[PDB]
């Protein structure tokens, strides 16, 4: 009975948020009245995990929607899925963020931050033993990224012995809403590396391109992309949704993924690869996965594991299958491929099997890689800032709200300061 | 960080006021110099039209001074 609290922030976060709570209800066999209707004791072994009991055996989601509009809230309250949520628990203003990540965490949401606070602590007072924290939003925009770090913050304060893990989409410009997302990500990513235990690097670059040159998706949405989102967050929460070994909780999974605390930026992968309605018909064979899961294709941040070390990975296999042939064919990886692996951290890849798959498929693997190569991530979002900040453009958006230059030079130099010890581990040697 | 939260968002509230405060500072230092000035345009019209009629009565004293001799 670990509890996790789940908190979704802003557009993108109560997005994928709400798809999130969609996929792993049905896996759970929870209907949207929150009415368990399913077929194996499994799906309700751990529900405590994601779920609250209620009277007549109704199960809530533990789950806090935050906004500062109420646009994207109501469309949750209206969507499938809607009436499961605790009403009192959508916490929303009406001011809005206009994508500036000062707004979120200095004005507008420092007024609405306290009011989260508190259905939050309701939630925890509940819980018979809290994990922790995991929060969704995306680094671009300004409530999500301002106020969602603001959370963050404050979350840390109240519960410091708790694990802090973060679902945050990167910004791109193949994606993009507006010119100041490098800023609003510089300054969240700066908060990320010193007040979250897990962050799992969704990178909308990598979510385009894929619906793209492997979907054959001409013209994606983000539907398109929230579905690629949503199994994998699904792919990744397996273990600790269902009865398992490895990395059964946040905290053990913290411990065999960070070999050092600011080098927690994880690049998630997931296979087979689909888009929505496809409904392909042929499993994929235990060789074919892990050939897929480990492929740079497969990834859902933008850099190439090759130009990179891993550290550390965790490997989940979903549906019916050889044990024996999944633990061959992942020896066989590593062995084939050892020099991309950290020699001075023996058996860094860690592998688990859940009999239950994923809908709509037969067989399923989630990756997930602590690589060095995520330095590109950081990389690419630091050109971009610096591009705009060496002339100090659209800087006006952020002095009128408080905030100084300084603080931009501060968080560039720290997310400056995280690439190079990304490429220290690189290069190092035992 | 929570001392400095606090740091921004007054300071973006005094940026505010003092915006508030100069315009209007700026504004009533203005209307009042047009005031002035417009006034004493019309002032000094007056003032000449008021030496004509000065001068227009030295005219005609100068001709009643004229009469008799
Ligand atoms: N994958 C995905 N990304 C989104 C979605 N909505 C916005 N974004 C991304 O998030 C950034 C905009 O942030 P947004 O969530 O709209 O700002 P906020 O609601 O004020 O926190 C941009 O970089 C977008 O690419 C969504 O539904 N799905
Ligand atoms: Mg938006």
């Amino acid at each position: 009975m670990r509890e996790i609290v789940h908190i979704q922030a802003g557009q993108c976060g109560n997005q994928i948020g709400a798809k999130f709570w969609e996929v792993i209800s049905d896996e759970h066999g929870i209907d949207p009245t929150g009415s368990y209707h399913g077929d194996s004791d499994l799906q309700l072994e751990r529900i405590n995990v994601y779920y609250n009991e209620a009277t007549g055996n109704k199960y809530v989601p533990r789950a806090i929607l935050v906004d500062l509009e109420p646009g994207t809230m109501d469309s949750v309250r209206s969507g499938p899925f809607g009436q499961i949520f605790r009403p009192d628990n959508f916490v929303f203003g009406q001011s809005g963020a206009g994508n500036n990540w000062a707004k979120g965490h200095y004005t507008e949401g420092a007024e609405l931050v306290d009011s989260v606070l508190d259905v939050v602590r309701k939630e925890s007072e509940s819980c018979d033993c809290l994990q922790g924290f995991q929060l969704t939003h995306s680094l671009g925009g300004g409530t999500g990224s301002g106020m969602g770090t603001l959370l963050i913050s404050k979350i840390r304060e109240e519960y410091p012995d708790r694990i802090m893990n973060t679902f945050s989409v990167m910004p791109s410009p193949k994606v993009s809403d507006t010119v100041v997302e490098p800023y609003n990500a510089t300054l969240s990513v700066h908060q990320l590396v010193e007040n979250t235990d897990e962050t799992y690097c969704i990178d909308n670059e990598a979510l385009y391109d894929i619906c793209f040159r492997t979907l054959k998706l001409t013209t994606p949405t983000y539907g398109d992309l929230n579905h690629l989102v949503s199994a994998t967050m699904s792919g990744v929460t397996t273990c600790l949704r269902f009865p398992g070994q490895l990395n059964a909780d946040l905290r053990k999974l913290a411990v065999n993924m960070v070999p050092f605390p600011r080098l927690h930026f994880f690049m998630p992968g997931f296979a087979p690869l689909t888009s929505r309605g496809s409904q392909q018909y042929r499993a994929l064979t235990v060789p074919e996965l892990t050939q897929q899961m480990f492929d740079s294709k497969n990834m859902m941040a933008a850099c190439d594991p090759r130009h990179g070390r891993y550290l550390t990975v965790a490997a989940i296999f979903r549906g019916r299958m050889s044990m024996k042939e999944v633990d061959e064919q992942m020896l066989n990886v590593q062995n084939k491929n050892s020099s991309y692996f950290v020699e001075w951290i023996p058996n860094n890849v860690k592998t688990a099997v859940c009999d239950i798959p994923p809908r709509g498929l037969k067989m399923s693997a989630t990756f997930i890689g602590n690589s060095t190569a995520i330095q590109e991530l950081f990389k690419r979002i630091s050109e971009q800032f610096t591009a705009m900040f060496r002339r100090k453009a659209f800087l006006h958006w952020y002095t009128g709200e408080g905030m100084d230059e300084m603080e931009f030079t501060e968080a560039e130099s720290n997310m400056n300061d995280l690439v190079s010890e990304y490429q220290q581990y690189q290069d190092a040697t035992a | 960080k929570r001392e400095h939260e606090r740091e921004v968002i007054q300071k973006a509230i005094e940026e505010n006021n003092n915006f508030i405060k100069m315009a209007k500072e700026k504004l009533a230092q203005k209307m009042e110099s047009n005031k002035e000035n417009r006034e004493a345009h019309l002032a000094a019209m007056l003032e000449r039209l008021q030496e004509k009629d000065k001068h227009a009565e030295e005219v005609r004293k100068n001709k009643e001074l004229k009469e008799e001799a």
